[PDB]
């Protein structure tokens, strides 16, 4: 009963932390109703607020303990750290606020909560830190108490209670006020009394050149200092800062202010000191996606009311081009590393035109470019546009490779969407021609590729880098002479190492090289070679990269006698898929091993084996273990109630992998009782169970299946519904 | 869940080897079709066997896939089965270490775990003693789990037919056969055989055997030839379909790795030239799948089946049929892609999209037929041709009749013979359409025996469609013989339609047989109205062993009818032909061996040679008794028919004499009989008088026959001359068919019947 409660609560917290639902004001209500939902019988106990906060404290600490103490059994390079940073952010940011506006400011309850923990967590944390590395080794408990001090929750005499008996902390040194302090140009810590005004004032005077070249922290801009010093922000103030961006960003879309839109996207993309991760920790990524995709979709109507007959048009067109081009880079970074799908948001919001959405089909075909150039895709049945489609290709090739200048007429007559596909087409044709031997002059091309770096033509580089590895992978296996190979690097180095960069293109060029750097580095090392890796490692070191082996980035001289793994999930012959899933069967059945409570290592494992084979190889294999060994935890093989709770562990886990939000549960109950519902959950178990339920019922009318077999299958189905309806999601 | 696409395999010789998952003592089963009482059919008794990795000297594992070597022009007897653990067990049938055996007895070649040679003849489980073997279930998908198995053909060429058209000028159907040169990868003659298997981890295997040795060799590689073993053991391929391409020694290993969520393409190269073949691999291309349709409905990849396309078709690029299902909608979309090189002034070019109204649960590609089968949920099957993706069962309705070539028919399915209400896939363990598409094999959970469903036609009351149907079934066998298929499935389907015809009008059904078998001769460019030179070629032809067998089964229900009797006597005369002339050639060579081997009489080899010379002639005596007993039956009917010429039940006597080659065939038998007796008289046995009994008995049985052979010899000779002058009197080609098959004389030639 207690074990059931703790398992259910740990998996519930893990799922809710993954699902970005911390910002939901229903967190405490669901956490309180967990106890009543788990026990079918009525449990009418008045749980006081201190009890709720204490339960949250030990639940979070034990969950983090298991999360960090299950990592040694993983592969040493099966690196997934998004959830680790997510735990850190939650425990250091939200729980202090949960106490701040949920607690009664009782110092005793905090002492009881942090004194009731086992020493196993402390021993494991210290052992892991020592193995990774006396040097200052602070734990997550110190950061928890420090945040409470800034909120006036506890006096400065409380931190000394939990400190080691030999080392104290000076009370005066610890910050005690929640006011923003920034180092000015003269070194005085200035008080930022107003947050929104500070952002807009700095944003207006912000320079796009100061993004990546300003390695030093002594920058005159206050806002840029905050990004590199993001780890020390006050607990309550960062919520205001995150909310400040949202209100400012939504207003910029309404007013069509192109200057501030492009600058904002540059800060968020690079993710200095885990700046972008905290953003998704607060504001739901769905709402952020909706406004962001509205701009990229509704921008079509904005080009029919502007006439290029003013000297500010070239300023505006560059401002328009960069505002649109940067907004694309924000989506790709979110989709690739942060695990968000563009298709899902369109289904949830009916106001998005799926069939007429250019963004939706662009991302899914990002690494692949069409061999033919089409001005419009929905009207391929017409030939009038195809006549001038070839005209555009020859017009741009002659002007950029022979004339050496870009006429203003070409830019005005073409849209950004055609440019996003025109640039990959031309570079592919030139690069392919060079490789075969059609093009033999390099020097004219080196200057030619310089024109792709102008602010007007910046959006055309997004698809250029993705195609490179597919181009390079064939090159790696194919036999290419060094004379051609050194030429390929010469043409490539022009895009990689420009001689000069404009004040609006230097940060953009680094940003695009950061999206698809990792697979490029692996292919390049398989072979003027060093500068490309040197440039690639330089742009990889500007900010941390998630789920990457640090040995790969700095493998210049380190030789640890262990082969590098470039992927999130890695498998060897010594530890094949059999051993891990046999250890999963030992955990799916007897809850052995230590790979559980790790949805990083399990969700990817499910996909690699597919939900069908994952469920098929465990459901029917359970009987063999059950028929011989028996139900663990009971010394008597009497009754099926003991085995009933064991089945609840397996079915409750599958529910969370299917249901992700609150209102979604109320709609899946109607799916079972019988269009838009199953669209979002193509790979869910619920679809697989329901599609077989209706199909075998059809055979029941025709009588090709025994009645006993049909009764067995519905037993699994009704159990899934029964827990779905009795538990609130 | 996906069905068992490779759980069962119909061997080209009729053996149905399928996986067994219910018996606790066996994992494989063997059976075949047999006739109950000449009319009905039943499957043979299941011959159960047990396969475990330790047959070389104990728990056995489940069977993953069964692949008969029926590909291309291979003999189709060497069965190699791959278990769930990844061990490839090769079983050879029809051969024993010491002698030759029938097709229902198995034998091992080698076992893989390292590979070693161990020849051992397997025995059935039921006959074997109770052994200590339990069904251990390998519920783990190992690195060595073979995804797709493919066989390697030899350098031999295969000749098949593509289609037939109705020649309205002659009001007859015409077919053209085109030779198919080998394409893809073929193993040289000096290698006994070769095979390829792709494992789920990406590791590849290449088993081969040298024709001059018994030891087996294995060469293994891995697809992802990276410098790190971290990614070597990561390629968990969901689908790995190997389609040979027209490129020399190349196989397109179309794989879909969910790790990178892209349909990666590969190319495999092998250099045959006794050195071991060298294996090479080269990455080519990778693409991403489309998320949505045109109207805004998302898609999910259900299956990735690429068709094995030869160079015959207009665009030889293989069709990558990525199936998608629109969720909560009965529609199912099948997007088609083709791989083509990138041209200057590779890539995947999208041709079109095809929408199907029902969800698909299984896809099986037909062999040597170019037919993709869509096993929908409701049991209906819609086989789309590879050429145009036009439905075969509805092609006639939508065919543009006007043109030079009309009524293009490729299979009996084009006529309209649609399968009935098949059992629902949830209850079905596995399905497989029969090779001729005439019926479907269904294995049921509660049925201990395989079932069978045949094709039915709703408009059986319309008499005008008999002309098309007979021609459609005529071409069904034409492809089967060229592919050396038994085509027992097609025989059952033809009889059921004939039976329904005979229930209403018995007269109509008889004409259906005559028209049906006539089209076979036209299709194969063999003419029973040709001059006598071609007639000698007909007797030695294999098809008469099968085309005559057709009426042996299609005419069984007709009691007291001479349609089957006429075919059997000619067929048995062929067996009679193999008796005398089969040994007349053998006996002739024995004459020369006597003279040249007369210089060593005391050697221990001549004594056995001498004994065998006079023993062989002894075994011919029982055959000669039936030879004399046969000619008396026809002579007896002569006396009976004279008194009552109006008896229709004794019309078989007319056809026997009417057959043109039979009169010559018996004359040839009488000729060699005279030659043998003359040679025996010229060269009698003198060393051992006791051995002369067999030679003397041969002379006695001929002289003591109740009817003199010389008088009977002139009987058939005179019939030939009279039946030739009648052809010049009036030209007719149906009389040649009538005297050979119908065993009757047309009413327009009633005067000819009185002469006999």
């Amino acid at each position: 009963d207690m074990k059931l409660l703790r398992y259910y609560k740990n998996i519930w917290l893990n799922n809710k932390i993954i699902n970005w639902e911390i910002s939901n004001p229903d967190f405490l209500s669901k956490y309180s109703a967990i106890t009543s939902s788990i026990f079918q019988e009525s449990f009418n106990s008045v749980q006081n607020l201190d009890q709720l906060l204490t339960d949250l404290i030990e639940t979070s600490f034990t969950c983090f303990a298991q999360f960090v103490s299950n990592k040694q059994y993983h592969q040493a390079n099966s690196n997934l750290t998004l959830l680790e940073r997510k735990w850190v952010i939650f425990i250091t940011k939200h729980l202090p606020l949960l106490i701040l506006e949920n607690s009664s400011r009782s110092p005793r309850v905090v002492t009881n909560a942090l004194d009731n923990i086992d020493e196993k967590v402390v021993k494991a944390i210290r052992i892991y830190f020592t193995e990774k590395d006396p040097s200052t080794s602070l734990d997550i408990r110190h950061d928890f108490i420090k945040g409470l001090i800034m909120l006036n929750l506890q006096p400065a005499s409380v931190i000394n209670n939990y400190l080691r008996e030999d080392q104290m902390i000076d009370t005066s040194i610890l910050p005690t006020r929640d006011d923003l302090f920034v180092r000015n140009l003269q070194g005085i810590q200035e008080v930022v009394h107003n947050t929104n005004s500070f952002i807009i004032s700095s944003l207006d005077t912000l320079e796009l050149e100061s993004i990546t070249e300003s390695i030093t922290h002594d920058s005159s801009n206050g806002l840029f200092q905050v990004l590199h010093n993001f780890e020390s922000v006050a607990p309550t103030k960062q919520r205001e800062i995150v909310k400040a961006f949202l209100s400012i960003f939504e207003d910029a879309i309404k007013e069509l202010n192109y200057n501030r839109i492009a600058k904002i996207c540059a800060l968020l993309f690079f993710n200095f000191s885990h700046s972008l991760t905290t953003i998704l920790s607060f504001s739901s990524p769905a709402a952020l996606m909706k406004t962001l995709i509205k701009f990229v979709d509704l921008s079509r109507n904005g080009r029919n009311g502007s006439n290029g007959n003013d000297e500010s048009s070239e300023y505006e067109t560059i401002n328009i081009s960069l505002s649109f081009s940067w907004a694309i880079l924000l989506i790709i970074n979110l989709t690739q590393t942060y695990g968000i799908s563009v298709v899902d948001v369109a289904l949830k919001y009916p106001e998005l035109s799926i069939k007429n959405s250019f963004i939706i089909n662009f991302i899914s075909n990002l690494p692949n470019v069409s061999d033919k150039y089409y001005l419009e895709e929905s009207n391929v049945n017409d030939s009038d546009m195809l006549t001038k489609s070839h005209n555009t290709v020859q017009s741009w090739l002659c002007d950029l490779f022979v004339n050496g200048s870009i006429t203003d007429q070409l830019i005005q007559n073409i849209e950004t969407r055609q440019l996003a596909n025109l640039i990959p087409f031309i570079v592919k044709q030139v690069l392919l021609s060079v490789e075969i031997g059609v093009l033999t002059d390099i020097s004219s091309l080196i200057g030619g590729f310089e024109y792709f770096l102008q602010p007007l033509l910046l959006v055309g580089l997004i698809k250029t880098f993705y195609w490179l590895e597919q181009f390079l992978s064939c090159v790696k296996n194919d036999t290419i002479s060094e004379d051609i190979l050194q030429g390929i690097f010469n043409l490539l180095n022009t895009l990689f190492n420009p001689v000069t960069l404009n004040e609006d293109s230097k940060a953009f060029h680094t940003a695009v090289l950061r999206l698809n750097a990792i697979p490029l580095l692996k292919v390049l090392r398989k072979f003027n070679l060093e500068p490309l890796i040197a440039k690639l490692v330089a742009v990889l070191n500007v900010s941390p990269v998630y789920d990457v082996d640090p040995r790969i980035i700095n493998s210049e001289n380190d030789y640890s006698r262990k082969q590098l793994g470039y992927g999130k999930f890695l498998i060897l012959n010594e530890n094949p898929i059999n051993k891990i899933m046999t250890n999963q069967i030992n955990s799916f059945w007897s809850l052995h091993s230590s790979t559980y409570y790790n949805l990083d290592y399990l969700f990817e494992l499910i996909e690699l084996v597919t939900p069908k084979s994952f469920l098929f190889d465990v459901l029917k294999t359970l009987e063999y273990k059950l028929a011989t060994y028996g139900v663990p935890g009971s010394e008597n093989k009497r009754g099926s109630l003991d085995s009933e709770h064991v089945f609840d562990y397996f079915f409750y886990f599958l529910v969370l992998y299917d249901v992700k939000t609150a209102e979604e549960a109320s709609q899946l109950i109607e799916y079972m009782e019988n269009n838009k519902i199953s669209i979002l959950k193509r790979h869910s178990f619920a679809v697989l169970l329901h599609e077989r339920k209706l199909l075998n019922d059809l055979a029941l009318e025709n009588g090709e299946i025994t009645k006993t077999e049909n009764e067995k299958f519905i037993s699994y189905h009704d159990k899934y519904l029964c827990m779905l309806k009795t538990c609130v999601f | 869940m996906m069905l068992g696409e490779h759980l069962m395999s119909w061997s080209k010789t009729g053996i149905i080897a399928y996986s067994d998952s219910q018996s606790s003592n066996a994992n494989i089963c063997l059976t075949f079709l047999e006739s109950i009482n000449g009319i009905n059919w039943r499957f043979h008794t299941p011959q159960k066997y047990v396969l475990h990795p330790q047959l070389h000297e104990q728990f056995f594992y489940n069977i993953s896939s069964i692949h008969w070597n029926n590909w291309f022009s291979l003999p189709g007897d060497m069965l190699a089965v791959c278990d769930e653990l990844g061990n490839m067990t090769m079983l050879i049938t029809g051969q024993r270490p010491d002698r030759a055996t029938t097709y229902e007895k198995l034998t091992m070649v080698f076992q893989d775990n390292k590979i070693y040679n161990h020849v051992m003849p397997l025995k059935p489980v039921d006959k074997l003693k109770p052994m200590n073997i339990e069904r251990k279930q390998t519920r783990k998908e190992y690195n060595t789990s073979i995804l797709e198995f493919r066989w390697l053909t030899s350098s031999k060429s295969v000749i098949v037919s593509q289609f037939c058209a109705f020649d309205s000028s002659s009001n007859t159907y015409r077919s053209r056969a085109q030779q198919v040169p080998p394409y893809g990868v073929y193993h040289p003659p000096f290698i006994k055989y070769a095979c390829l298997a792709i494992r789920k981890n990406g590791q590849i295997d290449f088993w081969y055997q040298f024709s001059n040795s018994k030891d087996h060799k294995k060469i293994t590689l891995q697809l992802l030839d990276t410098s790190n073993q971290r990614f070597k053991d990561l390629q968990w391929l969901e689908f790995a379909r190997i389609t040979p391409m027209n490129d020399d020694q190349c196989m397109l290993i179309t794989t879909y790795s969910k790790l990178s969520k892209n349909i990666s393409f590969y190319k495999l190269h092998v250099n045959w030239n006794l050195n071991d073949p060298s294996l090479k691999i080269q990455f080519i291309l990778s693409t991403t799948l489309d998320p949505t349709d045109d109207e805004g409905h998302v898609l999910k990849l259900e299956n990735l089946h690429v068709v094995s396309k030869s160079s015959i078709e207009k665009d030889p690029s293989p069709e990558i049929l990525v199936l998608y299902n629109v969720c909560d909608t009965s529609k199912s979309l099948v997007k088609r892609y083709r791989l083509a090189p990138t041209q200057l002034s590779y890539n995947l070019r999208r041709h079109s999209d095809i929408v199907l109204d029902k969800k698909v649960t299984l896809i099986t590609s037909e062999m040597f037929d170019a037919f993709v089968s869509f096993y929908f949920e409701d049991g209906t099957i819609e086989s789309y041709n590879q050429n145009d993706w036009k439905l075969e069962t509805e092609r006639l309705i939508s065919q543009s009749q006007l043109g030079k070539f009309k009524n293009i028919i490729a299979s009996p399915l084009s006529a309209g013979f649609n399968y009935g209400k098949l059992p629902l896939p949830p209850s079905v363990e596995w399905m497989k359409v029969s090779p001729s598409m005439c019926g479907v094999i269904v294995k049921q959970y509660n049925k201990k025996w395989p079932q069978f469903y045949a094709a039915v036609q709703k408009n059986y009351a319309d008499p005008e469609k008999d002309s098309i149907n007979a021609t459609a079934l005529a071409f069904g066998y034409v492809k089967s013989l060229h592919k050396q298929i038994s085509a027992e499935d097609l025989t059952i389907a033809a009889k059921t339609h004939i039976l329904r015809i005979s229930f209403l009008d018995r007269k109509r059904a008889k004409e259906f047989i005559t028209t049906l078998l006539k089209s076979l001769y036209s299709f194969f460019n063999i003419s029973p109205d040709a001059p006598k030179e071609i007639m000698d070629k007909i007797i030695t032809s294999r098809p008469l062993q099968k085309i005559m067998l057709l009426q042996l089964e299609l005419g069984s229900c007709f009691s007291q009818e001479n349609i089957e009797e006429m075919a059997r006597v000619i067929l048995y005369l062929k067996n009679v032909l193999f008796a005398f002339n089969g040994v007349a050639r053998n006996f002739h060579f024995a004459i020369e061996q006597i003279s040249n081997n007369s210089n060593q009489q005391q050697n221990p080899k001549l004594f056995q040679t001498i004994f065998s010379k006079q023993d062989l002639i002894h075994s011919l005596i029982p055959v000669a008794k039936w030879f004399v007993k046969f000619i008396t039956y026809l002579t007896q009917e002569i006396l009976i028919l004279i008194n009552d010429p109006t008896n229709k039940e004794y019309t078989l006597v007319h056809g026997i004499f009417g057959a043109k080659m039979s009169r010559t065939l018996i004359l040839s038998i009488l000729n060699e009989i005279k030659k043998v007796t003359q040679i025996v008289a010229k060269f009698p046995e003198t060393s051992y008088p006791i051995l002369n009994e067999s030679s003397t008995f041969l002379k006695l049985v001929l002289s003591e026959s109740p009817v003199d052979f010389e008088k009977f010899e002139t009987f058939l000779v005179d019939v030939n001359n009279k039946f030739i002058a009648l052809c010049e009197q009036q030209p007719s080609q149906e009389r040649e068919f009538s005297l050979l098959v119908k065993a009757e004389i047309p009413p327009e030639y009633a005067k000819v019947g009185d002469f006999l």
